[PDB]
């Protein structure tokens, strides 16, 4: 429950501002990269190179509290099991953008 | 400048 506060920091997500929302995925890298060969769907931005994971994945939702303030960025850590949706690109075809989870 | 794939791991991967 202090996870998001550490994680946002170790991953340089609180460098100049506090990243409001951020999602971390706890599956193997291999499983997450495999999503690129799963259900093809529209990205929020309108491109058509997003994919949704056939399976729910173990994830963690990091959202800043209403009271948080740089440099002491504060986060609510919510764990969840959800289908993720990533944009894939390049060779190897791998995720390059987290898009959403359902 | 960090390959977009690296960025995604730094940002969303905690295996």
């Amino acid at each position: 429950s202090n996870y998001c506060n550490q994680m946002m920091k170790s991953r340089n997500l609180t460098k100049d501002r506090c990243k409001p929302v951020n999602t971390f995925v706890h599956e193997s890298l291999a499983d997450v990269q495999a999503v690129c060969s799963q259900k093809n769907v529209a990205c929020k931005n309108g491109q058509t190179n997003c994919y949704q994971s056939y399976s729910t994945m173990s994830i963690t939702d990091c959202r800043e509290t209403g009271s948080s303030k740089y440099p002491n960025c504060a986060y609510k850590t919510t764990q969840a099991n959800k289908h993720i949706i990533v944009a894939c690109e390049g060779n190897p075809y791998v995720p390059v953008h987290f898009d959403a989870s359902v | 400048k960090e390959t977009a794939a690296a960025k995604f791991e730094r940002q969303h991967m905690d295996s």
